[PDB]
């Protein structure tokens, strides 16, 4: 069997949700969504806010404790066979986060370079802002944790020890979140410019970058998958 | 759309618009509407905005539903950022073409260049057609004729595809063998000396030559067409001309000023001296896009947004006719549900609690004198 | 000569220099030669250049071959810095004294703290003589006189020629046992603890304690003789006092202005409104340092750079008297081979095509008035 069709749900879950967040985006962009003390703002972005906030608690605290009662305890007594199906399994976990970091940190980042380029912000929150920081972060926050504790839990290359690179990798891009807050104080006090390249721009550079671990990470999954069924006809 | 969340009192003491007009109120696609008017820049400018020593003359807008056809600040074009002086009028004409249809807050902002956007009255401008019918046509100094919609469109889409090409042509001729794990291990497992191997090499080295020689072709084939090219036109534009406005003939001091928390109306004494030769009367107070008027006094007949206009929101305790040389002291009302909606009441919250604003007297004969008012807003809860 | 490579638009908009005059064209050393003329502070002063809040009269010249003696910004004495302020004109004078035999071209110049040098029209200086004979005397508070060419050297080589000689000895004394090879093989090979040992140390406490002591005593007796001394003076000297003009009796708008490219002449088109009560002519335009003339209204005879004038470039389409009152419209060309040696046709690569500049109108008992004229200059190709 080794790798599933469990990929294609990895793909395709991401795809068509965010294919529909921004159908609704669109649709309530301009028109219930651009005064952000209408009535109509609460109801199709507050309450977006409120409700995404609420669901992404939820299903990051239900996923990651899943995960973590799961974790397997005899990683002994695990074939080599069973190995290389749990390094393609994580591989597909890793291949979820790359589609949601580029979903959040791509698409939903640079699609404000069109938001507020072209609008006068009304608020902290705004619909695009209740798109990116408040789901295009944390659903890749989710799966990147998501991830980590697979590795960790089933893989016992992972095992016995957390990885550096893997949790910069997974960390990192996390504290994009919290930079929000430099993003938001440096909006309404420090530069009322909308500069793209401001200063109050290097706080998801910064953290940006960590994602290179990314590098250190897949060598490390490479080894991992090249434990017992690294062959043979690889370097024969 | 973008205020109502700004500082009262910034929105209060930056620029006061008055005398806006709007050329029409629904258009059709490709159609023109122009929005004309004036603005003052308050003496007590606050610290915290930097002064309009660089302004740009904006449109408040969702993207371009309409475009900017011209700009004018005094009776000039101003495609570029502008000097404007404290305490200065200024009039103003933008003339915008509309662009895509559906119905649309038109708003005339200035920005500032250290202190963000200062945004006027908006009003409701609906547009009809097809963004398919939409044409922004534009001659040359090269005598050539182009639509500013597609013009180049074409070419940037080649080259960008072109270069798109080669670089994927790149990563599959490397792609096509064994890309990760074996090569990882011929690397780590001895030297690899293998794995790139001519006729590698060569490949590179054409790519890199390419490269190059496709750089300064193209590039010498764009300097043969359009042989003419000039720089980014840039650069903050000095010399507005402002409006010579005749010395007021009235002086109006302020005697306190207060606001109910919670509230809808603004209170306000004021000891108002009619100097000339005309009895006068109040018609207005303005004090951010919000216009008390009143009714008695002035009506408006410009079209101004129904959501910032009072139409008897101006209650004065004696508004009967002041003699020329006779000072009376009166007090003011403005109330209306603008004070509330665009969160003029907010001020509050504000860590300067000062307001500015026009009142505008009115003669028998019509003609009106325009005093700007600024005071401490003292808040009343009991 | 630095001028020519600046932007076109920003040589036609900083300052205009003019009435510019020059007591001699060739002096022996020590003679003084005087430079007046009056600058005028461009009204749309660019963004780019900073507000001339802190400029310096300056002397554009090779290196001192002059010495300046004097200089004035109104009538007052400026060896500092000064502040002026935009949209005045002053008047200026500078004293230079030949110091160095040879052809030199003197130019006049302002310095912007933010903005670099604005290089005025340069003359060609001819000095003769040796530079042997040069003097730079002058008289101090406590009553003595000295030559500024030598006064200090010797004083200065000494104190350089002693200390230099203490180090050279320092590092003889070290120097004259094996240096580097030796040394470093006995510090790496165990312990070294015999390449510094007594007297080595006695030798650098005396070193170490002479080098102060003669630096204390230095000190006293540098302060016993010259016991008056003032730190250097320096700081930007506000209330320059500029010239009070009167009104100009003559406006000028100037309707579209072009150039054509490639070519040697700038075309535009003015309205002159003539108020007042005489009839006046268009007889200068002048743009950056290139004064151009209609022959046939005005004749220069202050000596201006030939390469800087053109006798006849001005040519106006009807330069007929204009009585006062009357208001008309005309072409005026002004062509000449300077609009192409000194790069004024290179606007076209400028970032900002906007020209500014003065146009001088005289009547017919001589009198002169001085209008300034702003507009972009809009580049022309077929
Ligand atoms: C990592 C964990 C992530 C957790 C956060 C998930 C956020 C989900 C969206 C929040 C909506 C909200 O809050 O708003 C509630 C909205 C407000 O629209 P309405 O006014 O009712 O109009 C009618 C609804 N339309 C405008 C959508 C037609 O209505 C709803 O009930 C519909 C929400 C549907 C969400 C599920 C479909 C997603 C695409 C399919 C592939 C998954
Ligand atoms: C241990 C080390 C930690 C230190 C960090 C503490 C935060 C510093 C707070 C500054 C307050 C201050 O010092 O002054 C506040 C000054 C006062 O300026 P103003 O006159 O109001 O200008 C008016 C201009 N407005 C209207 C736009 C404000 O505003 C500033 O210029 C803010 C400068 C930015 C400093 C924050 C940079 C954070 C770096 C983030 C990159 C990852
Ligand atoms: C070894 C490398 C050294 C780095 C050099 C840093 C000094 C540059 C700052 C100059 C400030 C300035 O002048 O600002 C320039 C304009 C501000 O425009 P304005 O508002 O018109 O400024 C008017 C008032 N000024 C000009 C006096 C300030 O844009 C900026 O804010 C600077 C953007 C910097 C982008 C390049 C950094 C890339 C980030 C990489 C790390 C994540
Ligand atoms: C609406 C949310 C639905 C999320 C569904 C999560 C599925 C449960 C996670 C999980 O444990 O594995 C699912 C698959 C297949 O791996 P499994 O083999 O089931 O995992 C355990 C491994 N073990 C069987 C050897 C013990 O592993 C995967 O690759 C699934 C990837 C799912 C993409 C991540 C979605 C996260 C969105 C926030
Ligand atoms: C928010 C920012 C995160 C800060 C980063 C710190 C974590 C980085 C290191 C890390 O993840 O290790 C914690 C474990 C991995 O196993 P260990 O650290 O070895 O310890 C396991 C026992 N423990 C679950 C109680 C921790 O991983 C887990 O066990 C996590 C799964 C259990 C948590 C599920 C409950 C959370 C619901 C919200
Ligand atoms: C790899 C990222 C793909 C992002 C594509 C995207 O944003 O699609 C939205 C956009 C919306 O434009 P349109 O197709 O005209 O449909 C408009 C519907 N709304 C306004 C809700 C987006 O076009 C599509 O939906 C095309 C489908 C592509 C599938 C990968
Ligand atoms: C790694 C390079 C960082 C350079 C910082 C920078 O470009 O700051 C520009 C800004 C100059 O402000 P300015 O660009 O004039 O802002 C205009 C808009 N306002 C006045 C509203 C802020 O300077 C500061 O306020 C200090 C920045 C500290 C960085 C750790
Ligand atoms: C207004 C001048 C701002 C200068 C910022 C310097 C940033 C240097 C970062 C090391
Ligand atoms: C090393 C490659 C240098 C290429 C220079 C090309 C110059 C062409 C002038 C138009
Ligand atoms: C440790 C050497 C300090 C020297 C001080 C000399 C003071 C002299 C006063 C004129
Ligand atoms: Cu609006
Ligand atoms: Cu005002
Ligand atoms: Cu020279
Ligand atoms: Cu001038």
């Amino acid at each position: 069997l080794l790798d599933k069709k469990w990929l294609t749900f990895a793909l395709a879950i991401y795809t068509v949700f965010y294919l529909w967040v921004r159908w609704y985006e669109g649709v309530y962009g301009w028109s219930a969504g651009l005064d952000s003390f209408a009535p109509e703002f609460e109801t199709y972005w507050m309450n977006f806010l409120y409700t995404e906030i609420v669901l992404e608690i939820v299903t990051a605290s239900i996923l990651w404790g899943y995960l973590w009662k799961t974790r397997d305890r005899n990683l002994a007594a695990l074939t080599p066979r069973e190995e290389l199906r749990r390094n393609f399994t994580h591989l597909v976990w890793l291949v979820a986060y790359a589609w949601a970091i580029y979903w959040g940190a791509s698409y939903f980042t640079e699609q404000d370079g069109t938001w507020h380029q072209t609008i006068v912000r009304d608020t902290d929150f705004t619909p695009s802002h209740i798109i990116e920081f408040y789901l295009s972060y944390p659903i890749y926050i989710i799966t990147g944790f998501a991830a980590f504790i697979y590795a960790k839990t089933r893989l016992p290359f992972f095992a016995k020890g957390i990885s550096l690179p893997y949790l910069v990798l997974v960390v990192g891009p996390f504290m994009i979140l919290p930079n929000v807050g430099l993003n938001e104080w440096g909006h309404t006090f420090w530069f009322m410019e909308e500069l793209f390249v401001a200063p109050l721009h290097y706080g998801f550079v910064i953290f940006g970058w960590l994602a290179l671990a990314v590098m250190g990470t897949l060598t490390q999954t490479f080894y991992s998958f090249a434990q017992g069924g690294l062959g043979q006809s690889l370097c024969e | 759309h973008g205020e109502k969340s700004q500082a009262a009192f910034m929105r209060m003491r930056t620029i006061h618009w008055y005398d806006l007009s709007w050329s029409k109120e629904k258009v059709k696609i490709n159609e023109t509407v122009e929005i004309k008017g004036k603005f003052h820049v308050f003496e007590g400018w606050p610290e915290t905005v930097d002064e309009p020593d660089v302004a740009f003359l904006n449109v408040g807008m969702p993207g371009p539903v309409f475009i900017r056809k011209e700009s004018y600040i005094g009776g000039q074009l101003v495609p570029r950022s502008v000097r404007l002086e404290i305490g200065k009028t200024y009039d103003f004409r933008v003339v915008l073409k509309a662009r895509r249809p559906g119905d649309w807050h038109v708003h005339t902002m200035m920005n500032v260049q250290g202190g963000g956007p200062i945004i006027g009255p908006g009003k409701w401008i609906t547009v009809e057609g097809s963004m398919s019918e939409f044409r922004n046509p534009v001659t040359t100094l090269t005598g050539q004729t182009v639509d500013l919609e597609n013009y180049n469109e074409g070419n940037t889409y080649f080259w960008h595809a072109f270069w798109f090409a080669i670089g994927v042509a790149w990563i599959g001729y490397w792609s096509r063998r064994p890309i990760f794990i074996p090569r990882l291990l011929m690397v780590d497992a001895g030297r690899a000396d293998e794995l790139v191997s001519a006729t590698d090499r060569k490949v590179a080295m054409g790519f890199l030559a390419a490269t190059i020689l496709i750089v300064v072709m193209a590039m010498s084939s764009a300097n043969s067409k359009y042989p003419i090219t000039i720089p980014l036109q840039a650069g903050t534009m000095r010399g507005m001309k402002p409006l010579e406005l005749p010395a007021p003939t009235v002086s109006v001091k302020v005697e306190d000023a207060t606001y109910r928390v919670p509230g809808r109306a603004m209170r306000m004494k004021l000891t108002i001296t009619n100097h000339g030769n005309s009895p006068i009367r109040l018609g207005e107070f303005y004090t951010a896009s919000v216009r008390f008027l009143d009714s008695d006094v002035y009506k408006d007949t410009t079209g101004y947004p129904e959501d910032l206009l009072a139409e008897d929101g101006l209650s004065v305790s004696d508004n009967s006719p002041l003699a020329p040389g006779e000072t009376r002291t009166v007090d003011v009302t403005a109330s209306d549900a603008a004070w509330e909606v665009y969160r003029l009441s907010d001020i509050i919250y504000d860590p300067d609690s000062r307001f500015a604003g026009l009142l505008f007297f009115f003669d028998a004969t019509g003609n009106r004198q325009v005093v700007q008012i600024d005071a401490p807003l003292i808040p009343s809860f009991m």
